[PDB]
RNA sequence: ACGGGGAAUCAGGGUUCGAUUCCGGAGAGGGAGCCUGAGAAACGGCUACCACAUCCAAGGAAGGCAGCAGGCGCGCAAAUUACCCACUCCCGACCCGGGGAGGUAGUGACGAAAAAUAACAAUACAGGACUCUUUCGAGGCCCUGUAAUUGGAAUGAGUCCACUUUAAAUCCUUUAACGAGGAUCCAUUGGAGGGCAAGUCUGGUGCCAGCAGCCGCGGUAAUUCCAGCUCCAAUAGCGUAUAUUAAAGUUGCUGCAGUUAAAAAGCUCGUAGUUGGAUCU
């Protein structure tokens, strides 16, 4: 029926400001329970808001049976956006990433190499 | 040494359609069927230990 | 008789060394002489042009044509005579079409009747002769 | 080839280090400093590998980048920063010292120290010079340069060094009698008191050292670290306190705890 | 340079002889009673069977007080006893050597699965495992070559999702139910 | 010319042994040749022997039982440690059960199984069962 | 012929391989000489010559993929001009920038692991036998096979959602929907004289065509070509060529031979080499 909640591996990293523990699912009959409701089962079980909570590499269990993930739980949502990589950040949208492809880059690189001066700016 | 028959007989041979049968099984059943065959009942053998594929 | 002393493992290694030159593939595969006879240069297969079909006469006992033909190695501009195996497999080589040719069986010697014949055809035209002997792929056009 | 290399393959980095295979080719190359490439473990290693307070490099540089490690008292952000053997490694944030200490099985464990002995260190004294108008100076295992010390202080001597001020608070001289580790070769990591030492003039002097537990091994003398005046260590050990186990007994051991934990 | 592993092994070793009657007779009876798919399934348990003989030789040839022949030993002997091969009353070295091929294959799941009653058939067996109807302990078994320990042996179940043990029919049941 | 005295006195015993003859005479004699006779006898393989004192070197009437199958002689001395006894038993034993190789080890002249339980290697000078 | 760690094979001993991700060396088209620098005789630095080659307005200028992709060429012989700095680490003045190192996907039957192509019941049929009288027969009381017999059950290949995955993604895993009676959702590659397992069945050809590693088959009844049928060998694999290992005690140290099968020098002497009698508690 419901989805069960577990934190295996807990520990405070007082250093990074966050909570951090592996992830336990139990559902025997769904499909692999989404992070932004597993984000607030947590948010539930720890007593918090659940905009501090980033869970991430779920896999389910051949069968079904259970999934397992890792989590975080930082003190203050200033702290997450501190601490987080920036794809978990984004996967929020607390964060966005260029619009620019590897090759934009580097042969815009490559070309301002060719000016001198103030005119490096005029070419992109 | 000419080479002008070349294609000779295979060319001369009267052609026979291969006939339609039921597949063949595969993989574990086909086994399963070698092992009925050749060890669960003597209906096959005379005592004289006959081979699979004897046309007398 | 052989020597057996402590001391004598130069000796013995040393007869061992000029011993195994009388050794016919020893001597074969550690000369150079065969491998740069080999019209295959060391290869396993050898892609060639065919210059001509012929017909060898099987050795004595047996009485038959075997379809070969002439083909002149890209590697090397060598000129072999390969084997066409099957029957009405001449018929699908045409004159000065590419033919990838493999040995025989027997490292360099002749195999049954074919007397000097050391090479089969094992594909002509980009196209295995299996392949069209049982009619899978046709003659590029 | 030309200049120094800056790399470190995963499969070519200290077995100690206990990294895997699969998770990439490079391994951490520790910096330069106080200890050699191979006898050191890296500030990487211990905050992600061991203490497991970050997951990825990139968590361990958040963490060093702070100032929350000091390793011998002085805030390191260097993530490859070469610890090795007797350094103390304290973060003040979470309130926890360590000393890097050598397990039997020749691995860096994480032993947690009192905040009263993470104020000092073991250095074994690796030369003695008189330089500079007439003073000694003393070299230690970790390259720190005292000078003026103890006349009585010789080379394989070991001094407890004060880590706010850097000076010797007193010595143990190498002898008979006297608690030791070995940090290298076959023994590593065992811990025993020194029985006797064989002389090579021209080449190693090798001692030997019999366990608490009445094993005798052997070693080069420079392997050798005196830990302690008589079998009573200055320094807190680990878990195991340096009695290495055959495979036969460390499986038994192994078995029974199984049995009796779950 | 890549992160990859190149390590792997084969798991059996083909007959020198390709046709030699006896041996031809042999697998195929071996394959008939267990519901093996093919001849390499045989050679298979027939390799480990002799990587086990070739280590406990080796283990014999050492000084009976030889503290490896003791460790090492002990560990085989634990681990056949463990699978189940070995008796646990028979816990000597040279009680390696007397192990049949089917002292293993009746370890496999598939065979203990017919033999626990919950197929009529070794073949039922494996295509109950292979459709994902059995389960060992919690864990749903999809493998017939998975080697059932001692203390798995107890824990063979019917499944919970399976139409045999969890009651949802399957989609025959339920596309036949439909039309009556 | 002569060499390997040992050699000559077991090829006598051998060849004594297989014509059924109850006695050999062994000469010269020597010390390794007394030790080997000796590792013999402790095994029940030869029996008792008499050294006969002639006034340059010794002669050895061995008294035969046949209970001898074969008495070899290992040349050169090639010296075997611990770890390759058990691939010289192999070669020269017929059975695990019987037969015994000869090494002059430093603590004496001795069987390989007196050798294992005194954990040392040598040099194989024969063997016999 | 880059060396080694090492790989294949291997009763014991050995034989062969190691360009190839780790360590060490060497080189950057071939030579040579340098600047800078802690470190280079650096080549994704410079300077020449040699070879090749690009642009030119003919005055000049500019080159170095044995980096990653991708072409040409060579050949029997080897993949994308893709995405990303999320991992691993490296570099910098740097918590922030960059990295074709590296990671991720694409092509991939190099190889290695697991593993489908059906399972089960009733129906009778060729059916057996510790079922029983008395061999004769009853044969759902102990199991195979005719199956274009019947019957429902099961399930994944596939298609398609939603998660999960991950730096976007893909794949695997998970969930739901559809998805199996020629379950046509149709397994192949070689063979059937011996070696060596499996037909002197039928038709065709007639020393031809061909088969055949070897021995041999084929000249009008071919167990061997060409086919049909049937059969067996391995099986998502199998055949072929070459190289190599075992077989090879046909290189023999273990462990071979040398009267006649291949072989002791015509005969002595003789230095190096190899080997060397007893004896000392």
């Amino acid at each position: 029926d419901t989805v069960t909640i577990r934190t295996r591996k807990f520990m405070t990293n007082r250093l990074l400001q966050r909570k951090q523990m592996v992830i336990d699912v139990l559902h025997p009959g769904k499909a692999t329970v989404p992070k932004t409701e597993i984000r607030e089962k947590l948010a539930k079980m720890y007593k918090t808001t659940p905009d501090v909570i980033f869970v991430f590499g779920f896999r389910t269990h051949f069968g079904g049976g259970k999934t397992t993930g890792f989590g975080m739980i930082y003190d203050s949502l200033d702290y997450a956006k501190k601490n987080e990589p920036k794809h978990r950040l984004a996967r929020h949208g607390l964060y966005e990433k260029k619009k620019t492809s590897r090759k934009q880059r580097k042969e815009r690189k490559n070309r301002m190499k060719k000016v001198r001066g103030t005119a490096k700016a005029n070419v992109g | 040494g000419s080479l002008a028959r070349a294609g000779k007989v295979r060319g001369q041979t009267p052609k026979v359609a291969k006939q339609e049968k039921k597949k063949k099984k595969t993989g574990r059943a086909k086994r399963r069927m070698q092992y009925n065959r050749r060890f669960v009942n003597v209906v096959p053998t005379f005592g004289k230990k006959k081979g699979p594929n004897a046309n007398s | 008789g052989k020597c057996r002393g402590l001391r004598t493992a130069r000796k013995l290694r040393s007869h061992r060394r000029d011993q195994k030159w009388h050794d016919k593939q020893y001597k074969k595969a550690h000369l150079g002489t065969a491998l740069k006879a080999n019209p295959f240069g060391g290869a396993s297969h050898a892609k060639g042009i065919v210059l001509e079909k012929v017909g060898v006469e099987a050795k004595q006992p047996n009485s038959a044509i075997r379809k070969c033909v002439r083909v002149q190695l890209i590697k090397n501009g060598k000129k072999i005579t390969a084997f066409v195996p099957n029957d009405g497999c001449l018929n699908f080589i045409e004159e000065n079409d590419e033919v990838l040719v493999a040995g025989f069986g027997r490292k360099g010697h002749a195999v049954g009747d074919i007397p000097g014949v050391r090479f089969k055809v094992v594909k002509v035209a980009n196209v295995s002769l299996l392949a069209l002997y049982k009619g899978k792929k046709e003659r590029p056009r | 080839a030309r200049g120094p290399k800056k790399h470190l393959k995963r499969v070519a980095a200290p077995k100690h280090w206990m990294l895997d295979k699969l998770t990439g080719v490079f391994a951490p190359r520790p910096s330069t400093g106080p200890h050699k490439l191979r006898e050191c473990l890296p500030l990487i290693i211990f905050l992600r590998n061991r203490l497991k307070y970050a997951l990825t490099g990139d968590e361990v540089k958040k963490i060093c980048m702070q100032r929350f490690i000091k390793i011998d008292g002085k805030v390191r952000t260097d993530i490859t920063y070469p610890a090795g053997f007797m350094d103390v490694i304290s973060i003040d944030k979470t309130g926890e010292n360590f000393r890097l200490i050598y397990d039997t099985k020749g691995r860096f464990a994480v032993h947690r120290i009192t905040p009263e002995e993470a104020k000092y260190k073991l250095c074994k004294v690796r030369k003695i010079f008189v330089g500079t108008k007439g003073i000694p100076h003393l070299v230690t295992h970790d390259a720190r340069t005292i000078r003026y010390p103890d006349p009585l202080i010789k080379v394989n001597d070991t001094i407890q060094i004060d880590l706010e001020t850097g000076k010797i608070t007193d010595f143990i001289k190498f002898d008979t009698g006297n608690l030791c580790m070995v940090t290298g070769g076959a023994n590593l990591g065992r811990i025993g008191v020194i029985t006797n030492r064989e002389r090579h003039p021209g080449s190693f002097d090798v001692v030997h050292v019999k366990d608490a537990n009445g094993n005798s091994f052997a070693t080069r003398l420079s392997n050798i670290f005196v830990i302690g005046k008589g079998n009573k260590p200055w320094i807190s050990l680990p878990r195991g306190k340096g009695i290495r186990l055959t495979i036969a007994e460390e499986r038994d051991k192994r078995l029974a705890a199984k049995q009796s934990s779950g | 340079p890549v992160a990859r592993s190149w390590v792997c092994r084969k798991t059996y070793v083909t007959p020198r002889r390709p046709f030699e009657k006896s041996r031809l007779d042999q697998e195929l009876k071996l394959i008939g009673e267990y519901g093996l798919r093919n001849k390499r399934e045989v050679w298979r348990v027939k390799f480990t069977l002799a990587k086990i003989r070739k280590a406990a030789r080796e283990l014999l040839t050492l000084d009976e007080k030889d503290p490896r022949r003791l460790f090492e030993g002990n560990a085989l002997l634990r681990r056949l006893v463990r699978i189940g091969v070995l008796d646990e009353g028979k816990m000597k070295l040279d009680y390696i050597l007397g192990l049949k091929i089917e002292d293993f294959l009746e370890r496999r799941l598939q065979t203990q699965v017919f033999k626990l009653g919950l197929a009529k058939s070794i073949h039922h067996a494996r295509v109950l495992i292979r459709q994902r109807h059995i389960r060992v302990r919690k864990q749903v078994v999809n493998i017939p070559s998975f080697i059932v320990r001692l203390d798995s042996q107890k824990h063979i179940d019917f499944s919970l999702r399976s139409p045999y043990g969890g009651g949802r029919p399957g989609r025959v049941k339920r596309k036949n139910a439909k039309k009556g | 010319v002569r060499m390997n005295v040992l050699a000559d006195a077991l090829k006598s015993i051998n060849n004594a042994e297989k014509r059924g003859k109850r006695q050999v005479l062994i000469r010269p004699c020597s010390k390794v040749i007394v030790r080997f006779l000796t590792v013999m006898m402790k095994h029940g393989y030869i029996g008792e022997f008499e050294i006969i004192d002639d006034h340059r070197a010794g002669k050895i009437v061995v008294n035969l039982t046949g209970r001898l199958n074969k008495c070899g002689v290992i040349s050169p001395r090639f010296d075997v440690q611990l770890k390759d006894l058990e691939k010289w038993q192999n070669n020269l034993l017929p059975s695990r059960q019987f037969g015994f190789i000869v090494l002059t080890t430093s603590a004496g002249i001795m069987d390989h199984e007196e050798a294992r339980r005194k954990h040392t290697g040598g040099k194989i000078l024969g063997f016999f069962f």
